[PDB]
RNA sequence: GUCGACGUACUUCAUAGGAUCA
RNA sequence: CAUCCAAGGAAGGCAGCAGGCGCGCAAAUUACCCAAUCCUAAUUCAGGGAGGUAGUGACAAUAAAUAACGAUACAGUUGUAAUUGGAAUGAGUACAAUGUAAAUACCUUAACGAGGAACAAUUGGAGGGCAAGUCUGGUGCCAGCAGCCG
RNA sequence: UAUCUGGUUGAUCCUGCCAGUAGUCAUAUGCUUGUCUCAAAGAUUAAGCCAUGCAUGUCUAAGUAUAAGCAAUUUAUACAGU
């Protein structure tokens, strides 16, 4: 979401602190396959920022 | 080479450092509060309502 | 934690509009804070005191 | 309150600055200017390079 | 003021009412210097037309309203839109505002001569600290509005 | 809920404008070969 | 324990414990007001210049 | 100590010759 | 070297499988199972981080999608289409079945899934052109630098 | 090295020279990363130090059961199933 991205950019410019991504609501997924795809996409996008 | 960095000074006191500030930041409804309660229970064995 | 040290008598004689004296408690971080009073500090979202 | 007084001062200044932003620019800030557009001998007072 | 090398970020909207859907981090930067004054300047161009031409020499009108003005700009650098460079030689006594100029090459009547000049600009001393904690709502602090917002409001 | 847009999601940044023929190499080589044949007909 | 005087009343009245209260010391240069020269760029994801 | 010798690593200078034409 | 301690004592060896430190700068899961391979026992039956299964940075390798067939339009029989017609299909979603120790996946397959097919292919290199714009130099109007800024 | 490009002058050929262009593999790193099959995971010459969990147990009709164990019973007053 935008707020998540907005905070990271603020943190990056003011001195980046330790950042741990925590993904929730994963039980809402109905397929194991799509869950893994979302995790992989979510993780790689997160890696670019941090 | 990757061990080398710009030399800087760390001012953290040698004795009795302050607690580390852990900020639970996220969009509304993502589960910030329920994360804190779960974490606090693990370290202290008591639930904060 | 946050505490207002203003004497309630002053609150009633002059009214709620009067400026208040407040005490703030917490752990210090970063470089040591000088002991002598008169140090300038900025409270985010309030101003400089 | 003193904060409220600051708010009236600020709001007055915001009204002034909004009006200035809306107002048509001065001749010096129009880029090209011909003798007709600007006041006669306007350049006499002003310092131009 | 703050010490050099201090990074910062800038935003245009902090109120939840005006958040919208776009990204709210508007600017980023690093402070380079601290000072009490600055000399911003802006380009100001004077626009006139020629009316009488003698090969290189020519007479121009609409730079200036009176020979008072031409008096300072003698020897000033001028050029046409075509790029022919010239000089403001002397002010004609009659009419007011007319002056003699010499160009490297003969100019045309349709040409427009322009004088490049620099006009100083001043920084506006406006300071509105954000005091969200003092507000009841704490999330709709609103200050001076944007130019586009103001124009929309007044229609 | 303010979901991130396409620019933030893909994060393609500043890239040059590329012709659609680059998306499939087969089409690009097909066009190149037919153009080459039209050039042979002139040689 | 740090005690501040001349604190605006709105801070005491409109006090929400959810919003953190961050105090920061100020070096001498932070006190001074003046013109700041900086290198600035529009954020890449910001729509408008 | 702008020290000597050695070892090591580099930089640099020495490329035009014959035939025709004007 | 190092853990507990009531200070009297007690307990240590991951170059096993996971997972940490060694920096202030970094990289597989503290996952499921003995179903296959074989091993141990008093033994067909219990046990096996040996081993297998799945997850996880493009290690090294194989195959291979991102469009195909036409009409119209415009321009110098060639090129260009945010033009247009109805046919094809998997990336993905998903009843089901198969798969598996149980699962995921593969192979199958009802029903969905295409015009900007935005269901939005990348990494490098070369060469332009534009201004009432900016800088430098001088056998005039030029040349060089360059040009997100007029 | 080869091939190709360019420079060696007032110009064009013929020589010669000079500069750049070859390679897989290895290390580190950058950008991108849709499908099927398949597969590996060392390294500071630091065999340097390890929180936590697991990684070695094993019973057939056929060595020893009055478990005050379970369930079956008069198939069993020596026992007899598990
Ligand atoms: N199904 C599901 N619900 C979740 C999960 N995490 C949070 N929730 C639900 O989300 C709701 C909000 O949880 P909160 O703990 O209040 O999250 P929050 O950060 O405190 O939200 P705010 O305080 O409103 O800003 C609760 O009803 C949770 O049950 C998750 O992983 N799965
Ligand atoms: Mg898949
Ligand atoms: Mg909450
Ligand atoms: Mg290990
Ligand atoms: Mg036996
Ligand atoms: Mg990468
Ligand atoms: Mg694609
Ligand atoms: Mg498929
Ligand atoms: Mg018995």
């Amino acid at each position: 979401e935008m707020e998540t991205m907005e905070f990271l950019n603020i943190a990056q410019h003011h001195g980046m602190p330790r950042v741990l991504g925590v993904a929730t609501h994963l039980d809402l997924f109905k397929s194991q396959s799509t869950l893994r795809a979302s995790k992989k996409r979510l993780k790689h996008r997160f890696w670019t920022e941090v | 080479e990757r061990k080398l960095h710009v030399p800087m000074v760390d001012r953290t006191p040698e004795d009795d450092p302050p607690p580390f500030i852990v900020a639970v930041v996220g969009p509304p409804g993502t589960g910030k509060t329920t994360l804190i309660r779960s974490l606090v229970r693990r370290m202290t064995k008591s639930t904060l309502n | 934690r946050f505490t207002d040290l203003t004497h309630p008598e002053l609150i009633e004689t002059q009214g709620l509009q009067i400026d208040r004296k407040v005490a703030i408690y917490g752990y210090l971080h970063g470089t040591p804070l000088p002991s002598a009073p008169g140090t300038r500090v900025h409270i985010a979202g309030v101003g400089d005191f | 309150s003193s904060f409220e007084k600051q708010q009236i001062e600020i709001r007055k200044q915001i009204e002034q600055l909004e009006n200035e932003a809306v107002a048509e620019k001065k001749w010096s800030l129009k880029g090209e200017v011909k003798a007709k557009d600007r006041p006669e001998d306007a350049l006499l007072t002003e310092e131009l390079e | 003021l703050c010490s050099p090398n201090t990074p910062f970020c800038g935003v245009q909207i902090v109120a939840n009412s005006d958040t919208g859907n776009g990204f709210r981090i508007a600017a980023t930067g690093i402070v380079e210097e601290i000072d009490v004054n600055i000399e911003i300047v802006k380009k100001l161009k004077l626009v006139g037309f020629p009316y009488k031409i003698f090969k290189n020499t020519a007479f121009i009108k609409d730079m200036f309203s009176s020979a008072m003005e031409v008096a300072r700009f003698e020897g000033a650098q001028i050029k046409t839109v075509s790029g022919i460079r010239g000089e403001i030689k002397r002010a004609l006594s009659k009419p007011e505002g007319h002056y003699r100029a010499a160009f490297e090459d003969k100019i045309l009547m349709s040409d427009i001569v322009i004088l490049r000049s620099w006009y100083p600009v001043r920084v506006k001393k406006f300071y509105n600290p954000v005091t969200s904690l003092l507000l009841k709502e704490k999330t709709e602090w609103k200050g001076l509005r944007l130019t586009g917002q103001i124009r929309a409001a007044m229609n | 809920k303010r979901a991130i847009n396409y620019q933030i999601l893909k994060n393609k940044g500043l890239t040059p404008k590329r012709n659609k023929d680059n998306r499939n190499s087969r089409v690009k080589k097909r066009k190149k070969y037919q153009k080459a044949q039209k050039k042979l007909k002139s040689v | 324990r740090i005690v501040f005087e001349k604190v605006p009343m709105e801070f005491v009245k409109n006090f929400n414990p959810k919003f953190p209260i961050v105090m920061g010391g100020l070096l001498p240069t932070e006190i001074k007001f003046g013109i700041v020269k900086a290198r600035l760029r529009r954020h890449r994801w910001h729509k408008k210049i």
